[PDB]
Formats: C-alpha cells, structure tokens, sequence
C-alpha cells in the first residue's frame, strides 16, 4: 500500500460539491494505489462512496485497481 | 502571373486537362457508333482503327449519323444529356479553384 | 399527466404535423400520445422527456434530460422531433423557439459524443450503433441522416468509423497503388505485400474481396473490359444468326439488369429522384427493345436493332462517364 | 459536404456486396433463403453505464 | 494541315496542349481581378 | 391576430397611407425583411386555402372540381 486513507461518517444527504470532493479524493486513491476503509455499508455517504468506485473502474480499468 | 494568381494558375491546367480527357472518353464512343451505323461491309481489323479513332475529329475540323429518320428524337436527347455532362465539368474546372482555399490566409499560399 | 395538462394548441399542431409532414418516428410518438390519452410502456422516463419537449419548456427538459440512460441518442431524437414541429405554418411563433430547442440539442450531443469519443474509441462505436425500443428501433447514425443535422456527421469520429467500414478488414494507411497491384495479382496478398488489420491465411484472401472499395474498383475495371467487348461486337460480330459472344454479352447485361432491381427494392423513392439512375434503367429497357428487333431475323428490322445497339453503347459510355466525374 | 460525403459513402457501402461478374450467384442464393428487449441484456447494459459515467464528466 | 494520314493522332494531341493552354489564359484573364483585393477597403479604391 | 389588423391600420395624420405602404416608398429592406409581415403577407398570398397542403393536393384538387368538396 503506497497510501491507504480512513474515513469515518448515520444518514446524511449529499450536497452539490461533496460529491465532487468525494469523487476527486477516489480519482487520487486510483492514481496513486490505495485502500480506503469504511464501516459497514449503511447507505448514505459510504453508499455514494462505493458508487463512485464502481464507476471509476469500468470508466478507467487498465493498469491498477481500489479497494474499499 | 507569378504573384498571387499563381496558385489559382496551377490548379486550372490540372481541372481542364482532365475535362479534355473525358472530352477524349466521349469521342471514342461517339465514333464507335457512326462507324457501326454507318458502314457494315467492311471487315478488314487496319481500317476499323482508321475510322474509329479519327473520323470524328475530322467531322468536327476536317475535310472529310443521320441515316435513319425514325431515331432522331432519341439522338437529340443523347445530345442534350452529353451536352449537359460535359458543360457540368467544363463550369467546374472554371471554379473549383475558390471551394478549398481560405480568404484570411490566403496570402502566405 | 398527457390527459389533462397537456396543452389543447399543441395537440392540435402536433395532428397537422401528423397528417401531413408524417415521419417513421413522427407516427410512433403520436401513436403513444394516443394511447396515453385514451404495460402500456417501457422507458417511461422517454415518455416523460418527449412530454416535457413538445411543449418547449427548455430548463425543464434539459433537467430531466440528464436523468435520461441514453443520452446522446435522446438528444438526438428530440433534435429530430422538434424539426418536424417546426415544418408547421400554423403557428409560428411556436415553430420559431421549437427550431432554437431543436438546434440546442443538436449541439449539445455532438459535444457529448466529442467527450465521449475522446476517451475509448472501441466502445464510442459500439455505441453508435446500439438501438433501442423507446424509439423506432432506429440508433444514432440513423436517426442523425433522418434528422439533416450536418454538424453530427461531419465530426471527425463519426467520420473515421464511416473510413474504416468503408475500408473493411483492409489495413490502412496502405497506399492505393499497393491496392490495385494486389488486385491485378492474387499470390502478392498471401505474401505480405498488403498488410491487414486486426486455416487463418484463408481469411486474408476472402476479406480482401469483400471490402467495399476493392470491389468498387474492380466493377470499374470489368466495366470497362466489358465496353470493349461490346465495341468489338457491334463492330465486327453481328451476324444473321447472333453467336456465342453476343450470348455471353446479353448474359452480363441480364445481370446488370438484376442488379438495377436491387436498387428499386431497397429504396424506391429517392432512387427516381435523380435523372441519371432512371437514365441507367432507361438505357437496359433499350436494349432489350433491340434484342426485339434483331431476333425477327429479317434485314429490315435486322438494321434498325443495330442502330439500336450503337444508340444504348452510347448511353453507356455516358453512364461511365458520370461514375468518373463524381468518382474525382 | 462532410454530411454529402458520408450520405453517399453510405449508400455506396450498403449496394456493394462482392465483385460484379459473380454477383448474380449471390442473389440466386438469396432468393433460395427467403424478440430482443431494448435494455435487458446484461452486455447491453454495460454500455450504457459506461455512457451515463461518460455524461457525467461531461457535465 | 492534313496532307498526311499518319501523323493525325499527334497533331490531335498538339491541339488538345494548345487548346488546354490558351483556355487556361483566357480564364485566368477573366477571374484575375479577384484575387489581390480586399473586401472590407473596396469603396475607397 | 391584433398585429395584423394595426398593421393595415390607416390615419389621416399621414397621407393616408398604413405601414405596408409606407414602408414600400421608404425602401428599408429591414422591416419587410422581418418574419412576421412576411407570413402575413405569404398567407394573404394563399388566401382562404390553409397552409401546409402540399402543392401536387392543390394542383390535383385544380384539374378535378369534386375533389375539394369531399375533404
Ligand atoms: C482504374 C482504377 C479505378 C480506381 C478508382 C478509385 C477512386 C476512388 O474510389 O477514390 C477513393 C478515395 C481515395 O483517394 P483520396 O486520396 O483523395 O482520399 C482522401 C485523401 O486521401 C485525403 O488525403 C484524406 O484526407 P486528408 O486531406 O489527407 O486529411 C481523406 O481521408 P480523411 O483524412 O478525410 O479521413 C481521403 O478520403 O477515397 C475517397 O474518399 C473517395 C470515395 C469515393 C466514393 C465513390
């Protein structure tokens, strides 16, 4: 693991530039090889999460890979 | 010319010399059908070349296909869609020369 | 929601552009108009977007336009749509913002499909073709030549994809005269001499004679063996009793014949549009009026099936002739 | 002339089949020959996930 | 100038270069004033 | 349906002249240009006759007289 970021968050409603914060932050873990850690799958904020990286994946594939 | 017409020149010679090569295409065959409609007795393969190839320019400027009245209004429309065809490419080769180039660089051309 | 808010105005212009500027996709969408106003469904989120469109509320269905799945494709239908709208005269301070509409969508999709070309060129393809139910079965390609939007055709991946399909299997970047040199010649493909794209060699020969433009190239070629050939006849093979050579040439004109066929099949009203194909087919029907003549084996009409034959040589000629000038 | 162009490459690309001296095989042939969902496929569905992302960028 | 009957092809293709050549000229003649102006000062010439 | 009839519109205070007819003598391209007076104009061209029936109908209901009764 070059670099592996936690995130803590239970419901909570997306705002307009989380999602762009949320989605840059996943691009860096992509770029530079990373685990992310999240707690459990209560839907909400980690749900936007996994959805992201579900996205990146098949918009990139090629060299590397996240994990949440 | 040399100048700013040089380009403009240089792409004519091309346009009407190609015009002239389908001018060419065209007499061949237009001479391959007087010769049929006209003669039939003559079978020799050395005056065949003869008349197929140079009748016509001699028809049109020379010192040497109406034989039959039924067909003429046939003939004349012929005439009409060859005439239309050739004056189609003639025009372009006039003014194909403007379509591809660009007015504000033109100069460095 | 088409029941009851759905304007009575644009109703009663929509039924004008019906009965009579009628369109493949024009004739769908009324018929569910219809049906909604009297399961019934799929894609409800197109009968939503095509409600919003047609009463030409542009934040309201650029909004719902991004909920959408297919988007560059829903575009362009609404694109399609809204010119239809436009062709009716009697209102037209609404046909006026509806063309505005229809030219804001246009732009928008082909900037979307820039974007989306732009990352992977194999599946933008893939896409471009994909077909859905929620319109008339038509995709992207099909929907944009229907529509007369310029701008979507004439970018440049579409038009790459358009290249290569025309090209086939072929390599490119192969220059022509590699092309035709192989074409003179079978063994040179085997060897390498042409390169291709990408038990298996066979397929190198078989796709180098499916591609379209080999076998443009050589129709051109064969049609001109095939002129000689008729010249050579004429001139010096006309006889009381037609011979084998005629035969063989009345042969490859049943087969021309054969082919004009196809074309009044596949699509009959624009292939009489245009003067030079009914002059084509005008030129077979000629020469079957010679064959007429000459077969009554009298001097007579023996004569006039000649001038028959010389006249329709003609016409071919010309027929080639036009293939050259738009060919360059 | 790109949207001429492509019209009549179009059209040109669909009348051609194989060269012209065999063709008439071809049609014999064929004369002696003569339910898919929009979205339910799973292949299919993966396109237009890939659009939707690729729209999202674009916004 | 047709006293020989074997050199006809050649004079043909002699009169198609002259042909080709002086129509360009008379072409040229015709669109040349076109080129060096500019639209934008056309009054004040 | 209220632009048209001001358009027509005539007054003494001028020489008795609407518009149209005023805009005619004073030769300003722009304001005939426009698109409205054009469809008005277009639509005074075909008169009664509604718009959108394609030519070929009119000629074909112009040779044969009972065509225009049924519809
Ligand atoms: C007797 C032998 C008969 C042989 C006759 C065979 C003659 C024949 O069929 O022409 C094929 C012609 C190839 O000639 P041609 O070199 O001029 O083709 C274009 C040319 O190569 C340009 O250079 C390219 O653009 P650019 O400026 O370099 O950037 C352009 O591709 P693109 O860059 O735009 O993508 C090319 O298309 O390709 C056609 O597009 C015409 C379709 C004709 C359809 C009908």
């Amino acid at each position: 693991t070059p670099n592996l970021v936690i995130s803590v968050t239970k419901n909570f409603a997306l705002k307009p530039r989380m999602r762009k914060i949320f989605s840059r932050l996943i691009y860096i873990a992509q770029s530079k090889g990373a685990w992310i850690f999240t707690g459990g799958t209560h839907y909400g904020l980690m749900k936007y999460i996994g959805e992201v990286v579900r996205d990146n994946t098949i918009s990139r594939s090629s060299e590397e890979n996240v994990v949440a | 010319n040399l100048g700013p017409k040089i380009i403009m020149l240089q792409r004519m010679m091309i346009d009407v010399f190609f015009f002239l090569f389908l001018f060419a295409v065209w007499m061949v065959a237009f001479g391959v059908a007087r010769q049929g409609i006209l003669r039939k007795n003559e079978h020799r393969w050395e005056w065949i070349f003869r008349s197929v190839i140079y009748e016509p320019y001699l028809a049109m400027f020379g010192q040497y296909p109406r034989f039959p009245e039924w067909i003429t209004i046939p003939l004349v429309c012929i005439y009409m869609l060859s005439t239309n065809i050739l004056l189609v490419n003639l025009l372009v080769a006039m003014f194909g020369y403007t379509v591809g180039s660009v007015q504000e660089n033109n100069d460095q051309v | 929601l088409y029941t009851n808010n759905f304007s009575s105005l644009v109703f009663k212009n929509l039924q004008i552009a019906k009965n009579s500027y009628n369109d493949a996709l024009l004739t769908f969408v009324w018929k569910m108009v219809e049906d909604f106003r009297r399961p019934i469904t799929r894609h409800p989120l197109q009968a939503l977007f095509i409600w919003s469109v047609l009463q030409n509320k542009k934040e309201l269905s650029k909004v719902i336009w991004e909920q959408t799945r297919g988007c560059t494709l829903a575009a362009l239908g609404a694109s399609k749509l809204l010119k239809s709208m436009a062709k009716v005269k009697n209102d037209i301070n609404a046909a006026g913002e509806s063309e505005e509409l229809a030219n804001e969508y246009e732009t928008r999709a082909v900037e979307l499909f820039t974007e989306c070309y732009s990352n992977d060129e194999d599946l933008a393809e893939q896409l471009l073709t994909y077909s859905c139910e929620a319109w008339g079965g038509s995709n992207c390609l099909e929907l944009a030549v229907e529509a007369r939007d310029q701008q979507f055709i004439a970018q440049p991946g579409v038009q790459n994809f358009l290249s290569k399909q025309w090209y086939g299997e072929i390599s490119r970047d192969t220059k022509n005269w590699k092309i035709i040199l192989c074409l003179f010649f079978f063994p040179l493909i085997g060897c390498g001499f042409i390169s291709f794209r990408k038990k298996k060699l066979f397929l190198y020969y078989v796709s180098f004679f499916t591609s379209p433009f080999v076998v443009f190239s050589w129709n051109v070629i064969f049609y001109i063996a095939f002129l000689l050939l008729f010249a050579y006849v004429l001139l010096m093979d006309f006889q009381k009793e037609p011979t084998a050579l005629e035969i063989i040439l009345y042969v490859l004109v049943f087969i021309l014949l054969c082919d004009e066929v196809r074309q009044w099949y596949m699509n009959g009203s624009k292939y009489f549009s245009d003067l030079w194909n009914v002059m084509d087919t005008l030129a077979i029907f000629y020469f079957i009026a010679g064959i007429v003549f000459r077969l009554h084996s009298d001097e007579s009409s023996w004569y006039s099936g000649r001038v028959i034959f010389c006249l329709d040589y003609i016409v071919f000629t010309l027929r080639l002739i036009h293939i050259f000038t738009v060919s360059r | 002339w790109k949207f001429q162009r492509f019209f009549l490459v179009q059209e040109y690309c669909s009348r051609l089949t194989i060269p012209f001296p065999f063709v008439i095989f071809a049609y014999i042939f064929m004369v002696m020959r003569k339910p898919s969902v929009c979205c339910s496929r799973n292949e299919d569905n993966e396109i237009l996930a890939w659009e939707a992302v690729m729209k999202e960028n674009y916004l």
